[PDB]
């Protein structure tokens, strides 16, 4: 089963591995027991180039694991800037929605990462979405004292 | 005559002590080496300042006295100071490490590691005494040595010293100078310990004698030399009469005789007249009436209080100078209609009158002018009951949320010492209320 | 008392720590060699609390240094103080810790941890009567945070009655693009709340927002954050080292400032602010209660004063001080809680830092700290709902339920400054 080697393979950064797994017939959207796809895992170390050549495959730009996390979501959180771009040039859904009611915009936010807020703001991120706790983005620079947050998200 | 041996316990003490010291020495013509070219009488004598000093036989007077702190840093004052060939080195004693502002490390840990070496070296100077009447201890209420080690030391003496009376002066918090957070509850802490333990107890308010300082001496921000000065002052007029001829308070069981109608409400209240600065060198002397009427205004008081609300137990009127007893009649005949001064009706009204005919040393370097008469009175009135108060409040305010308690519960205190020490103020106003106040 | 024995352990620590070295020989009068050059027997008094006495009249620092890195030990030497450590107290690793706690803390660093401990035990015995310990690190990488905390714990299982205090770098996301440090730095809070009498918390998001939007440099460096810091540590331990009045320790410092066991973390503060190349007392007692001039970033505004001290360094009247403080005290009131009387203490030292005429130095055990805690308390929660890295903890033999133990703590802390920000 060629599916396990194209997860470990997308998550270790192995280019040529993934490319000779998916001439090989394996499952591009395979997933890991929790739900995440070569695609997520390559989002989340930062793999640029096995990011865009699974996308050249079939990865579903959008697929979810258990938690409600698309691969945005995780490259969001984890500050992957290049990675963000490429994703929402292949169809990302800028406003999904995980299971904590967390778009991407409210993790780039808590964790810090100013341009790709900058850069979600500019492809349609609601301001107005709120998390379980009834939070938004605009909520969290508040409730933190980000000025710098704060700015950006005023335009 | 009997001995007098002083206790000074902690930075207050040891320093109060070093002043007190002094002036004694310039009272009784004691040079700083302990010579003394007005003693007729080498290598002994029965005089009444051998009370407080005894004799070598190459002619050194030396005070019957220990210093006693668990840190090094005040005590060496005294040994390289102006009176350092004045005291036996074996009577300054210092641990390495203090009481961390904390009650219970003196009592309980720290303090167990010198309170033997203490006991023994107080021993040696009560072996030297052929009629020991009792102890004099100098301590804070807010230090964790003053307060702490002095509960221990005074326990012990108890069991060693039973027949043996015990006077403290001790100094009360004020947040002016103050230095710790944890000062009332070690205030309450040492207070309850003692108390069955001292037959006599002279509180000194640091917030009291500030005030003094600010208004009297003009010293615009007061430090402890200023303070401890004017302190020395009243603490002199008060042994006096252990040290000198008289016919009032003659020995440690008369201050109880006269002072402490029951055994717990045993805080006398001090107060002095004239202070007056030693710029004022010119100033017009004041009469006996004068400084005798200024004894009851609130201001000239030792502690913070006020004697109009509660009621007198005793009243004793010390006088150093020019002072003709007739004139002393003359006043204490008028204010007792003119003023508001109420004794208890179980106690009589009479005021007890001592005169010593030598007018008040200054200590060169002062801030006092010399006077030509100047009085001490000591009473016992309920409105002392207004100092403890104060205090009690303070302590409820932190206790209650338990602040701080984990420092003194870590060295060794059980939690439930705070509590009953409580309880035993709560019982202490309660014995000034049944009187009445 | 006296003696303390300084351990500084990783990059962050020991940059901070050669500063601080560096800031106070200049104040002691204490040369490059060791040699003393100073001009006022006020800087030899209480030289022994930081310096032991050498052969030939000179003063080498009671200082450890520890790092997994290599690396960080010549850069250290490399300085200009920096041949005035002892050799022999230079503790380091092979292989660093890469940003990872556990490394830190169960595997490289637990193998040298013996190691280090001999150095202290050589450096304790020869106190006359040793007081306690300092520490610098930072919470966001992987040795300070992960090893300072191991070494923390084993000091105090061989010195219990001592005193244990650190400063502690906080991360910040404007100043390190790493994302798991809010990961590093819950994990040693956890430890920090258990095993420090008291911690000054540094934090990077004020030292930046001070240099970037107060300090008007645009692109603040490590250089920059530090000059902040190394003032702020010359100010916080000047009652330590000069004579005063406050007859000064670490002891009598724990038992006034933390009125319960586990709110021991402080909020410095410091006025005037400067920079590397570039006053009236009611100037300073007024910055000084400022919440741009906090070095943790949080508002004293948001919370309340359980417990405060200050020092004043420089010539100046101690009635303009006390009247001042006064004030301030009077128009902030209910900034302070109502149940500890008398809170607020003030220290005064006559002699001033270099190229101050007159400066302030404020420490706060506020409530409003919390404001700090539930900032990495989110960050932490973020990366931890999608398990992101976790594998690079647990693969050295973390057990996950520490995470979430170390998570729960935070909120209990979090929720006890609250508590008594709400008693009346
Ligand atoms: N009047 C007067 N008060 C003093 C003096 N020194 C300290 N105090 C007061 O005493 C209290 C502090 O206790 P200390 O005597 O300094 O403490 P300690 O006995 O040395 O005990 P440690 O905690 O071990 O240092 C505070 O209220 C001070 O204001 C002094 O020289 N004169
Ligand atoms: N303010 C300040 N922060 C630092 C310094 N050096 C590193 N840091 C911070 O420390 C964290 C990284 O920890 P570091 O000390 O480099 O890791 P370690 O070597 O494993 O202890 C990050 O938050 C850095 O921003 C410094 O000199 N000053
Ligand atoms: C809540 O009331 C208080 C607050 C703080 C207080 N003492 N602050 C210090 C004491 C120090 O050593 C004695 C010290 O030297 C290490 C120090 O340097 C920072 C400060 C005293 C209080 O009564
Ligand atoms: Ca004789
Ligand atoms: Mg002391």
């Amino acid at each position: 089963d060629l599916g396990k080697k194209l997860l470990e393979a997308a998550r270790a950064g192995q280019d040529d591995e993934v490319r000779i797994l998916m001439a090989n017939g394996a499952d591009v959207n395979a997933t890991d027991a929790s739900g995440l796809t070569p695609l997520h895992l390559a989002a989340t170390y930062g793999h640029l180039e096995i990011v865009e050549v699974l996308l050249k495959h079939g990865a579903d730009v959008n697929a979810i694991d258990i938690m409600g996390s698309t691969p945005l979501h995780l490259a969001a959180l984890i500050g992957h800037l290049e990675i963000v771009e490429v994703l929402l040039k292949h169809g990302a859904d800028v406003n999904a929605v995980d299971t904590w009611g967390d778009t991407p915009l409210h993790l780039a936010a808590i964790m810090g990462h100013l341009e790709i807020v900058e850069v979600l703001l500019k492809h349609g991120a609601d301001v107005n979405a709120q998390d379980k706790f009834g939070k938004t983005a605009f909520d969290i620079s508040i409730d933190n004292g980000n000025e710098d947050l704060a700015e950006i998200l005023q335009k | 005559m009997r001995e007098c041996i002083s206790i000074h316990v902690g930075q207050a003490g040891v320093q109060i002590g070093n002043a007190c010291w002094e002036l004694y020495c310039l009272e009784h013509g004691i040079q700083p080496d302990g010579q003394m070219p007005s003693d007729k009488t080498i290598g002994g004598g029965d005089d009444s300042f051998n009370t407080f000093f005894s004799e070598t036989g190459a002619g050194k007077h030396v005070p019957r006295a220990v210093f006693v702190d668990l840190e090094p840093t005040v005590i060496d004052e005294v040994r390289t100071g102006t009176y350092r060939q004045l005291f036996h080195p074996e009577q300054l004693i210092t641990g390495k490490e203090d009481a961390a502002n904390n009650y219970a490390r003196g009592h309980y840990t720290i303090g167990k590691e010198i309170i033997d070496l203490v006991l023994d070296r107080i021993r040696k100077l009560a072996d030297q005494c052929t009629g020991l009447q009792g102890f004099l201890v100098f301590h804070s209420f807010g230090g964790g040595t003053g307060s702490g080690f002095t509960s221990l030391l005074m326990e012990r003496l108890s069991v060693d010293y039973g027949k043996k009376s015990k006077l403290e002066f001790s100094i009360y918090p004020a947040p002016q100078v103050s230095t710790a957070v944890v000062e009332p509850y070690n205030s309450i802490l040492t207070t309850h310990t003692t108390l069955e333990h001292s037959d006599c107890a002279f509180m000194v308010d640091n917030e009291a004698i500030y005030d003094i300082c600010r208004r009297n001496l003009d010293i615009e921000r007061p430090t402890y030399t200023n303070l401890n000065r004017l302190i020395s002052q009243i603490v002199s007029s008060i042994t006096a009469s252990l040290r000198f001829d008289g016919a009032l308070n003659v020995d440690l069981t008369e201050f109880q005789t006269n002072l402490v109608p029951y055994p717990r409400i045993h805080f006398p209240l001090a107060t002095y007249a004239p202070v007056i600065s030693a710029e004022k060198a010119y100033h017009e002397q004041l009469s006996v009436a004068e400084i005798t009427n200024a004894c009851f205004e609130p201001a000239n008081q030792m502690v913070k209080c006020d004697p109009r609300h509660g009621k007198y137990m005793a009243c004793c009127l010390l006088y150093r100078g020019d002072v003709v007893p007739k004139d002393v009649n003359a006043a204490i005949a008028t204010i007792k209609t003119k003023r508001s001064i109420q004794f208890v009706d179980w106690c009589p009204t009479g005021f007890k009158v001592g005169i010593n005919y030598q007018p008040p040393t200054v200590v060169p370097g002062g801030d006092l002018a010399k006077v030509q008469r100047a009085v001490c009175m000591l009473s016992n009135t309920t409105a002392i009951a207004e100092a403890w108060a104060r205090l009690d409040h303070k302590f409820d305010l932190m206790y209650a949320k338990r602040a701080f308690v984990h420092w003194y519960v870590g060295e060794g205190m059980e939690e439930g010492e705070f509590s009953e020490a409580r309880e035993d103020m709560a019982a202490l106003e309660k014995d000034y209320e049944e009187v009445g106040v | 008392m006296r003696e303390i024995v300084h351990i500084q352990a990783g990059q962050c620590g020991n940059q901070i720590g050669a500063k601080f070295w560096e800031v106070i020989s200049d104040e002691h009068g204490i040369d490059p060699t060791g040699s003393y050059h100073g001009d006022s027997d006020l800087q030899l008094e209480r030289i022994n609390v930081y310096y032991n006495e050498a052969t030939g009249n000179k003063y080498v620092p009671r200082a450890i240094l520890v790092d997994l890195e290599p690396g960080t030990m010549d850069s250290v030497r490399s300085g200009p103080f920096g041949q005035i450590f002892r050799p022999d107290n230079f503790v380091f690793g092979q292989s660093g810790a890469g940003n990872n706690w556990a490394k830190g803390h169960y595997t490289e660093g637990a193998e040298l941890v013996d190691s280090v401990l001999d150095v202290v035990r050589k450096e304790s015995e020869s106190c006359d009567c040793l007081q306690g310990f300092q520490l610098t690190h930072s919470l966001g990488g992987g040795t300070g945070s992960g090893m300072g905390t191991l070494l923390i714990s084993k000091i105090r299982e061989e010195y219990p009655d001592r005193i244990m205090n650190t400063f502690s770098v906080m991360p910040s996301p404007k100043v390190s693009d790493t994302v798991v440090e809010p990961y590093n730095a819950t994990l040693s809070v956890h430890q920090l709340v258990e095993n420090t009498d008291e911690t000054y918390c540094i934090d990077n998001e004020a030292l930046y927002d001070i240099c970037f939007r107060t300090l008007k440099l645009t692109t603040p460096t490590y250089g920059d954050l530090n000059h902040l810091v190394s003032a702020t540590m010359s100010g916080v331990t000047t009652c330590l080292r000069f004579p005063g009045q406050l007859n000064a320790d670490l002891r009598k410092l724990a038992v006034n400032m933390v009125p319960f066991p586990r709110l021991h973390f402080f909020m410095p503060g410091f006025a005037p602010l400067t920079s590397r190349g570039s006053l009236t007392v009611p100037e300073l007692t007024q910055q000084m209660f400022d919440s741009k001039n906090m070095m943790a970033a949080c508002d004293p505004r948001h919370g309340r004063y359980l417990t405060v001290a200050a020092i004043f360094r420089g010539r100046m009247s101690m009635k303009e001080v006390d009247e001042q403080m006064l004030n301030v005290q009077n128009k902030n009131s209910s900034y302070f809680v109502e149940w500890i009387p008398n809170n607020v203490k003030t220290a005064v030292c006559d002699i001033p830092p270099r190229g101050l005429k007159m400066s302030a130095t404020f420490i706060g055990n506020s409530t409003a700290i919390q404001e700090l805690f539930k900032r990495i308390s989110e960050q932490f929660t973020a990366m931890f709902r999608r398990k992101a890295f976790l594998h690079w903890y647990t693969g050295e033999g973390m057990d996950e339920m520490e995470f979430t133990e170390a998570e729960s703590n935070m909120n209990d802390l979090v929720s006890e400054y609250q508590q008594y920000q709400d008693a009346t």
